[PDB]
């Protein structure tokens, strides 16, 4: 339930 | 930038040995309660393949005996039980935040009994002899470890720099290496002389081994 | 099911530009970033940088910008890797892997493509002299027997060597490559069979260097001296 669309983790 | 740097760079591991290897980053890996840090194993001419990912998560199709263990800026990959196919190098990986990398790698080799290397001389090939050189092949076949010492000698004179030696990686099944040398010469260096011979230098042997022929196509 | 197939490497002139191909297939496009990693032949691997493919969201390793550029085609389901102005230090294998947008199972570096060999030289393409190393040297019969072949004098690598079109393995040990003083690359595949059957097999090596175009299958049959 984390995502990576910026090279970077972060709730959603 | 995260960096990590791995301990030791290289090991020698009996089969059945627990072997352990570390990972330090410059700076936490953690995030939303994960620690970013993965397990790469690289085996030779192959793509590196997942096996720890998360710290602790076992990639599928990975054997038990690979584990890992960590949080923040120090982890361990640990083989429970080394076997003969784990020859490979090992990589921690940082996925927190990009750049992301690599460590340097630790290679990891499997210590085995002593084994003699088994000495093959091939003259050159007649067809080579047409093109105008001539290459004498030596094989150390099936050996440990890989330290071997292989001279080329021509009517008795020891030669220096027209020699290339290429070792095989370690076989996944009886743990040991293999060797070609390569004594290259022109084909008119080659008419004047009769004896070409590879003397071969190895632990397992008592006292060299020397592998012989004497020029001619006969 | 998934795969990853690099493509667009080979040899390239110094100074010269390369585009490399990432061809991806059998999961959502989209949702997996692509990575492109190297390896200089011997050395440790080194992530050059990544893709979103959605939104052509790009991260360089700082040393690979400006001079590396990672683009995609959504339609055609590649990621590209631009290389310009290439050194001899540029020689190496690169490789592109993805990973999940999403965090989960197997999530990073998942799938890897076998890799592709960038040879950044001003040498030219040479096929190999394919010479047969033939079983019993002076000395014949025994109870094990050696033979192989020397594939010799060609560039770039690599060079694929097979025994009896894949049906001999056993035994086999095709020897790493190694380069000659003149630039060009040299090796031997060598194998071990019981002597007994060299009355009755025949051996031939399948040698294949794509670079030259050039396909070779040589026997390896016994010699007196």
């Amino acid at each position: 339930q984390l995502i990576n669309t910026n090279g970077s983790w972060h709730i959603n | 930038d995260i960096q990590m740097t791995q301990s030791p760079s290289s090991l020698s591991a009996s089969v059945g040995d627990r072997v352990t290897i570390t990972c330090r980053a410059s700076e936490s890996v953690d995030n939303y309660g994960i620690s970013f840090m993965n397990w790469f194993q690289q085996k030779p001419g192959k793509a590196p393949k997942l096996l720890i990912y998360s710290a602790s998560n076992h990639a599928s199709g990975v054997p038990s005996r690979f584990s890992g263990s960590g949080s923040g800026t120090d982890f361990t990959l640990t083989i429970s039980s080394l076997q003969p196919e784990d020859f490979a190098t090992y990589y921690c990986h940082q996925s927190k935040e990009a750049p992301y990398a690599f460590g340097q790698g630790t290679k990891v080799e499997i210590k085995r009994t002593v084994a003699a290397p088994s000495v093959f001389i091939f003259p050159p090939s007649d067809e080579q002899l047409k093109s105008g050189t001539a290459s004498v092949v030596c094989l150390l076949n099936n050996f440990y470890p890989r330290e071997a010492k292989v001279q080329w000698k021509v009517d008795n004179a020891l030669q220096s720099g027209n020699s290339q030696e290429s070792v095989t990686e370690q076989d996944s099944k009886d743990s040991t290496y293999s060797l070609s040398s390569t004594l290259t010469l022109s084909k008119a260096d080659y008419e004047k002389h009769k004896v070409y011979a590879c003397e071969v230098t190895h632990q397992g042997l008592s006292s060299p081994v020397t592998k012989s022929f004497n020029r001619g196509e006969c | 099911e998934v795969q990853l197939v690099e493509s667009g490497g080979g040899l390239v002139q110094p100074g010269g530009s390369l585009r490399l191909s990432c061809a991806a297939s059998g999961y959502t496009f989209t949702n997996y970033w692509i990575n492109w990693v190297r390896q200089a032949p011997g050395k440790g691997l080194e992530w050059v940088g990544d893709i979103y493919p959605s939104d052509s969201f790009t991260n360089y390793n700082q040393n690979f910008k400006d001079r590396f550029t990672i683009s995609r085609d959504k339609s055609k389901n590649t990621a590209y890797l631009q290389m310009n102005s290439l050194r001899a230090e540029d020689t190496a294998v690169y490789y592109c892997a993805r990973s999940s947008i999403y965090y989960g199972k197997d999530y990073v570096l998942d799938y890897w493509g076998q890799g592709t060999l960038v040879t950044v030289s001003s040498a030219s393409t040479k096929g190999p002299s394919v010479f047969p190393l033939a079983p019993s040297s002076k000395s014949t019969s025994g109870g094990t027997a050696a033979l192989g072949c020397l594939v010799k004098d060609y560039f770039p690598e690599p060079v694929t060597v097979s025994w009896n079109s894949g049906a001999l393995t056993s035994g086999v040990h095709t020897f790493p490559a190694v380069l000659q003083s003149s630039g060009l690359y040299s090796l031997s595949s060598v194998v071990t069979v019981p002597s007994s059957s060299l009355g009755t097999q025949t051996y031939i090596c399948n040698v294949n260097h794509k670079p030259s175009n050039t396909k070779v299958d040589k026997k390896v049959e016994p010699k007196s001296c």
